[PDB]
């Protein structure tokens, strides 16, 4: 009658197993102790359910305490080490000014659980009373009441966990709440011991419960473990690659160079008017983006972009904040508050899709990437700034990838992606088919130089690039150009700077140039008098020889990091400085 | 009804 194994196993039996494992020296011994607990569970299960029919009961109530980091059903506990300290100080009735109280309070980073254990052990002699199931009920209570900001009920659930458990169970309970058990055995090892297929399964369903239920019998595997509709799969990952080796790395055959967006990795699951969104760690973001075309920040706007033949699909991409007025994606690192601006409709959510894993009743994971891309084009018609196919192009040249990387950094992207056209989709696997390339930046990151010129181009107009200079050391009235740098308004402060500078630009005349600003072959469309301009902080990979600038050199992969409006124009970097820097 | 104590501590 709805019976469960967890309802018969003392949490104490779980914690003694954990203790034995943690205290065990070698991998083999650690594994042994786990197999022993597991096997008892499985044999008891068979006994408990021999007569029972169609049972959903499994190792899950234990599994989730053993791998607390993978809990997805329960929301956050919201319990601080310092909050426990206080509860424990009051409850154990410690001298409020004594070493024990203070050691719990002033705890920083011996985990807290151990410090707590050594205070508890002399004082808390009770034998434990709770089943694994009851521990789960109480943890559920904490999470649920956390979500509701019902602090008092939270205390009461905790007080039932503590006063009902032994000292040793509390040490483990604390680790289960912090979600760091410190067993000295990887979660990969845990899955391997549980079932040959546990890890593969977990990668395409970020769900311990399904993993435990479906693989409850060790001696029967699953085949064609695959991405399935409404199951969070772990994203495929890009490995770092040095530019020098790329041609080899892409197997000396054609490859894709795709835009690298720094957003939130999000997967979209679609069946009709029903949508689910999962983040990279397998959390549900459907409340924000929209379950149905009538709800949320995205779904109502993209629902009708899906072509007529499309009833079911699974997409992988990045959520970006798009600025409609400048047609620009906003970078994560800004002084400004992106989520609020998206909620205030100053920015909007844009889904940039680079992959598709299922279309209708058809699984795509084991298709060539090239085939997947073809299919992607058929999935939906893009709407700029809401749902888009990430831009890609074919290439086979190390040369072509530097071009890509140069233009990427120029447009204030932070790198590029390189992908094998024949590669298949491999959940949670890093590298393999996908590489990422970024500049080799050298910590040179604090180049503070003056804006002396600008270039109009794409976007609202607003400027696409700045020309920057260093100061000639005065006995500052003369500057020497050093580099063009991308100006795109990927952060509002660059946009605000533009409005600040607007009234100061002056037409640059090659045949009658200003004296305060000395140029190489690179001339700006407009310039600005130095006393009217602003220092920007520039990150660069290196300084290289160049006749385009007066300094006789320029910056490789430059990028504005900060607007240093906290420094007067005359605080500019000098040639003398730059010379010293090159060494 | 199978009892847990004999499956674990055995
Ligand atoms: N076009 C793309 N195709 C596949 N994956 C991508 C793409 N763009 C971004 N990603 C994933 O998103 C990540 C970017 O996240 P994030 O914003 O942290 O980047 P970052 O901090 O600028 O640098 P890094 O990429 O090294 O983390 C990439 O590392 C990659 O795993």
């Amino acid at each position: 009658t709805s019976q469960t194994v967890a309802s018969h196993v003392p949490f104490a039996d779980l914690c003694s197993t954990l203790e034995r494992i943690q205290k065990s020296k070698g991998r083999a011994e650690k594994i042994r102790h786990f197999r022993e607990f597991l096997d008892s569970w499985r044999k008891f299960h068979d006994a408990l359910h021999k007569n029972h029919k169609d049972v959903t009961d499994s190792f899950y109530p234990a599994m989730r305490l053993i791998l607390p980091q993978l809990e997805r059903e329960r929301m956050a506990y919201g319990i601080k080490e310092t909050m426990l300290a206080k509860l424990y100080i009051e409850l154990l009735n410690l001298p409020r000014d004594g070493k024990d109280a203070l050691k719990l309070l002033n705890y920083r980073t011996g985990d807290f659980a151990m410090i707590a254990y050594f205070v508890l052990k002399p004082r808390c002699l009770q034998k434990g009373s709770l089943t694994i199931q009851q521990v789960n009920d109480l943890l559920d209570s904490i999470a649920s009441n956390n979500s509701a900001k019902r602090k008092d009920l939270i205390k009461k659930s905790l007080l039932q966990l503590i006063t009902q458990s032994s000292a040793l169970e509390q040490k483990w309970l604390i680790r289960m709440i912090i979600k760091d058990l410190k067993l000295g055995v990887s979660q990969q090892t845990i899955f391997s011991v549980f079932h040959n297929d546990a890890a593969e399964l977990h990668n395409v369903t970020t769900d311990l419960e399904k993993v435990c239920r479906q693989l409850h019998d060790p001696s029967v595997g699953l085949s064609d473990i695959s991405i399935t509709l409404f199951s969070a799969f772990k994203p495929m990952l890009a490995a770092i690659a040095d530019i020098e080796h790329i041609e080899k790395d892409m197997k000396h055959q054609s490859f894709y160079i795709e835009t690298k967006l720094d957003g939130e990795r999000m997967q979209m699951h679609k069946d009709g008017d029903v949508y689910k969104y999962f983040s990279r760690n397998g959390y549900n973001y459907t409340d924000q983006f929209g379950a149905s075309p009538t709800e949320g920040s995205l779904t109502p706007f993209i629902h009708n972009a899906f072509k007529a033949d499309i009833q079911i699909c699974i997409l992988d991409g990045e959520m970006m904040a798009y600025n409609p007025n400048t047609q620009t994606f906003m970078q994560k690192g800004t002084k400004f508050d992106i989520k609020r601006m998206v909620e205030d409709s100053d920015l909007q959510t844009c889904y940039c899709v680079f992959d598709v894993l299922m279309v209708n009743n058809k699984k795509l994971g084991h298709e060539t990437l090239r085939k997947r891309y073809e299919i992607l084009s058929s999935i939906f018609t893009p709407i700029p700034g809401r749902i888009e196919i990430v831009q890609k192009t074919q290439a086979h040249t190390k040369n072509e990838v530097i071009d890509a990387l140069n233009e990427a950094i120029d447009k204030r992207e932070e790198g590029i992606m390189v992908k094998q056209p024949l590669s298949i989709y491999k959940p949670d696997k890093r590298g393999e088919g996908w590489l990422k390339i970024k500049p080799e930046y050298v910590s040179m990151d604090e180049l503070d130089i003056l804006i002396v010129g600008g270039y109009w181009g794409k976007g609202s107009g607003m400027m696409s690039h700045f020309l920057c200079a260093v100061a000639e050391k005065p006995p500052p009235s003369v500057f020497h150009t050093l580099s063009r740098v991308g100006s795109g308004c990927t952060m509002k402060e660059l946009y605000d700077l533009g409005l600040k500078l607007a009234k100061y630009w002056k037409p640059f005349h090659r045949k009658a140039p200003p004296s305060s600003i000395l140029c190489g072959t690179e001339k700006p469309e407009v310039y600005i008098e130095p006393c009217n301009s602003v220092i920007v902080q520039i990150k660069a990979a290196e300084i290289v020889p160049s006749d385009m600038y007066k300094t006789g050199c320029t910056l490789r992969f430059p990028r504005i990091e900060k607007i240093r409006d906290d420094k007067e124009w005359h605080e500019c970097m000098t040639l003398d400085d730059l010379e010293q820097l090159r060494g | 009804v199978p009892q847990w104590e004999v499956f674990f501590k055995r």
